[PDB]
Order: structure tokens, then C-alpha cells, then sequence
């Protein structure tokens, strides 16, 4: 374990479990979880990876993911190629959380950091839950990695923090 | 050319927009830019431009109006009972903005 | 921890508590309530109860078979004398509340609670790897009358609604 | 003439037959009606002449095979080769597997 910092290469062998979106908003119909190779996907283009302590919880819901959902158009305009939301919750719960927020497509993906394996390796996990952090990546290299330690804060991991750091770069 | 003193409180996570300081003292112009008695609408506007220490203004005011999900209590009274945004502020009023949304 | 099978004729264990969000009448999954404690030991101490445990909320069998069966036959469970239906899982109280809403449950007909860290389920021997087993416990004025677990994945033969109804009609 | 086949019992069904999976049996190629032997006749034959457990509930229920038993004809689900009507042919294997899955 060591803190992941800007200028670092995003770690290798980072995989998440997730149910690819089918276009449905039906919470009662589960798909089939598969593997997502985050290291490979982030290797080209600009990526935004956000972790939340818990799906369906108040702040994680009413502030953090809502804020990103409200400004996809701004994120797209900024050149962001993919937005990922992870948590310790299993791939079924994460998929239902995405549906509950009206996400039917790949605009935001909802994946599981099983056993907080990735989050623990970068030092931002505790007691079976991921921390509240946000990583921005550009062609494999980390450009931003901050965790919100203050209870209820989204200052460092929220959408606006990601938009500002993006404005200091140019690519799609 | 007299002023009105008041105290404004921020709670429910709104305090994080003001470097975590809940209580603030403000002396308002008793008359606004059109010479009418100053109101909560003027206050909300003042707070968003002169008091916030966080750059995320949409967390408090959206499209020139207070963000939804914020209760406004005037001396412990819901501003819907006292007239919202049109209530003429009185001296030593206490105005409490509290977010019903968890966190910010 | 300590483990002792929970078997018919036993007193339901004391100090059994779950974490849950009381139903407010809303079906909005984006607005979450406030979890509180549910004293299962006290609630089950009077009247007929049906405590059903599931491995995982929002999963296929747990969803498409088990809970749907109980929801489909609440009228039949009510007519049989059941005073309360509890559904528990290791999922936290927020996820459980969202699962119940996703099934249209807005009232107390079925409560959706969390067996935190499988504390209760592990104490009766029906949990593993941080998830509860698929079991059902019928209780009547504090005393257990039926406690069976489904071992094979996909099976709701012992913990399903029809098992519980059959057990209730034999008294 | 008679016709030779092998029947297999798994998934717990074997316990109804001295805990024996495989059995070789020779059927009459024709029924009482005189029509070619079918799986339905076979199932009825097993329940009355091969089960060692008296509870026939456990294999056949009301003249048909109990639910929750897969029937494979030469390793093919009998839904693809005709159900209870497949005309039995020589050296045909019929596999009965009881499963709690699929509910
Ligand atoms: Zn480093
Ligand atoms: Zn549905
Ligand atoms: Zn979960
Ligand atoms: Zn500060
Ligand atoms: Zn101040
Ligand atoms: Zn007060
Ligand atoms: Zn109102
Ligand atoms: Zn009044
Ligand atoms: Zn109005
Ligand atoms: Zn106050
Ligand atoms: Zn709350
Ligand atoms: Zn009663
Ligand atoms: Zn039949």
C-alpha cells in the first residue's frame, strides 16, 4: 500500500465486477456480472473513477452521484471518455443503484470493487467499504487522486473538483 | 441611510460552504437597489455573492433562486408561514438555512 | 462466535436486533430514510411471525423467486394468522429499504431489515462468508415452531412461501 | 422379441434402487395395446418392477414422472426428442437425474 498521487501510472491488474447496462430501468431483473479490466480501459483516453462508501446511502446518493449525473454534458464537453462509480457493494446492488438513478447506458458505469481489493491497495478503504475518493486518469497516467476524509464532504471527490482539474489539461 | 443587523445560521451540511462556520453576523442595507424594504430574496442573493467561501454556488442558489431541499426558518418559524423571499427582514432576526439533503 | 442450532420448540433467542429503515409510504429509491434498531426478540414475543433470510438483495433467486412468492400471497399469510413478515440479509439497511421499495412494499406488510455482519444468522449456524443463508423461521408467542434452511442454491423448497403456509395450516 | 436398454439414476434417485445407478433391462418392444414401446411405458415399468422403495410418490406421481427430474435420451433432453412418446430403440440410454435446481 502507498497513496496514489498525480503523475503516477495507474496500477495494473485492477479489475471490477459489474453488470453491463442493457437499457433497462427494471430493478427486479438482474443481468449477469462479468469482469471489467479497469487498467486496460484507462490506458487510453481520459477517465474519471469515483468511489463511494455505500450504494443507496444518503450522502453518496443525494450529493455525490447526483452531482456527477447533473453535469455529464459538462464532463463530456471537457473530453471525459468514461465515468466509473465503484463501491464494495456487489455488482447486483451497484446495477440497481445505477438504474435507480435513471442510467440506462454507459454514460456512467456502476461496478463493484470486490472486497475493496483495489481501494485497499491504494490505502483508501476501511471495514469492508471503500472511501469517498475520485481518480482522474489520462492515457494511463494519474492526473488527480483525492479522498474526502471529513464526514459528508464531497469537496475533493465531487464533480466540481474533477471539472476544475480537467480544465488544466486538453484531450479527448 | 441606516442598516439592519441580523444573524444567519447554516446547518445540515450547508456550513461546509462557509469554511464550516455556522453562525454569521450581517448588517444589511435597510433598502434594496430599488428602494424597497430589504427582504430574504436580497439576503439569499447577498450570501451567494459575498459570504460563501466555497466556489460551488449551485449548492446554495440555483437559477437566481434558493436551491430546493433547504429549509428557511425565521426565528424558528418556517418562512412559508411568514412569506417566502418577500419577508421584510426585521432587526435582530435570526435566519436559519438547513439542508434536508445529507451532506452538502 | 458461539453457534447453537435454532430448532422447533426453542425459545427464540434474546438480544436479537436488526437494522432497518421504517416504511414511510414512499417508493422513491433515491430518497433514503434513517436506519434504527428493530428488537426482533421483543416483536416475536407475541403473535405469529415469519422471519425469512436471504443471501443477497437484488440477486436473481433472492428476487425473482423468494420474495416475490411471499409478496404474491400476503392475503393468504394474513388469513392464516401471520401478524408480521420480516425479510433479513447481510445487506445494509439502506440497500434493504431500496430492495423493499423496488418490490412495491410501502407499508409494514413486509419489513426489510439488515442482519448486520450476519450476527444473528451466524449464531444459529446459517451464514457464511459475510452473507446469511436462505432460511425461514416461523415463531409464535416467543417459541419457534419451524426453522429450515435451503442448502442448494436456487431452491426455495424449505424457506419459500409455500413451505411456511403448509406449516401454518398444521395447528 | 424384446429390446435391450440401459437406464441410469442419479441426483439421489439411485437410492430408490439399492443405491445402484446403472441397470440393464429388456422391454417388450410392444405395449398391451400392441403399439411400439414408449418412454411412458418405461417410466411405468420402473415404478412397478424396479423400485425397491415402496413410496412411489418419489418417482412417479399420478401416472407421470415426478417434477424436478431431468430425462436425457442418449444424453439429449427428452424435450428435444419427444416427451413420454419417444419410441424406444435398441441400446438406448435413459438418464433420470433429480435436481432441486431450476425452481
Ligand atoms: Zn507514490
Ligand atoms: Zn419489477
Ligand atoms: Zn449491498
Ligand atoms: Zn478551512
Ligand atoms: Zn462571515
Ligand atoms: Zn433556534
Ligand atoms: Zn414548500
Ligand atoms: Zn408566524
Ligand atoms: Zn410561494
Ligand atoms: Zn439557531
Ligand atoms: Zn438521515
Ligand atoms: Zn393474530
Ligand atoms: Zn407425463
Amino acid at each position: 500500500m502507498a497513496p496514489l498521487q498525480p503523475g503516477d501510472s495507474f496500477p495494473a491488474n485492477v479489475v471490477f465486477s459489474y453488470i453491463p447496462p442493457t437499457g433497462s430501468l427494471d430493478l427486479t431483473v438482474s443481468g449477469r456480472p462479468i469482469e471489467y479490466n479497469a487498467s486496460e480501459a484507462l490506458a487510453k483516453g481520459t477517465s474519471v473513477l469515483v468511489a463511494v462508501p455505500g450504494a443507496f446511502t444518503p450522502t453518496c446518493q443525494e450529493k455525490h452521484v447526483t452531482g456527477f449525473i447533473a453535469k455529464l454534458d459538462q464532463l463530456r464537453q471537457a473530453g471525459v471518455d468514461r465515468v466509473l462509480f465503484i463501491a464494495s457493494n456487489d455488482a447486483f446492488v451497484m446495477s440497481a443503484w445505477g438504474k435507480a438513478n435513471g442510467i440506462k447506458d454507459e454514460s456512467i458505469l456502476f461496478l463493484s470493487d470486490s472486497d475493496t481489493a483495489f481501494s485497499s491497495s491504494i490505502g483508501w478503504a476501511n471495514a469492508g467499504r471503500t472511501g469517498r475518493y475520485a481518480i482522474v486518469v489520462k492515457d494511463g497516467k494519474v492526473v488527480y487522486a483525492a479522498v474526502d476524509t471529513v464526514r459528508g464532504s464531497t469537496e475533493k471527490s465531487g464533480v466540481d473538483a474533477v471539472l476544475t482539474v480537467l480544465g488544466n489539461q486538453g484531450k479527448l | 441611510l441606516e442598516e439592519i443587523p441580523i444573524t444567519v445560521d447554516f446547518s445540515g451540511g450547508l456550513e461546509m460552504l462557509f469554511d464550516n462556520q455556522r453562525r454569521h453576523s450581517i448588517s444589511l442595507p435597510a433598502k434594496d437597489t430599488e428602494g424597497k424594504p430589504v427582504t430574504i430574496a436580497f439576503l439569499i442573493d447577498y450570501i451567494s455573492k459575498k459570504l460563501m467561501k466555497d466556489p460551488r454556488t449551485d449548492l446554495f442558489v440555483l437559477d437566481n433562486h434558493i436551491r430546493p431541499g433547504i429549509l428557511v426558518l425565521i426565528n424558528d418559524a418556517d418562512w412559508e408561514l411568514e412569506g417566502e423571499e418577500a419577508y421584510e427582514i426585521q432587526p435582530n432576526d435570526n435566519i436559519l438555512f438547513v439542508s434536508t439533503l445529507h451532506g452538502g
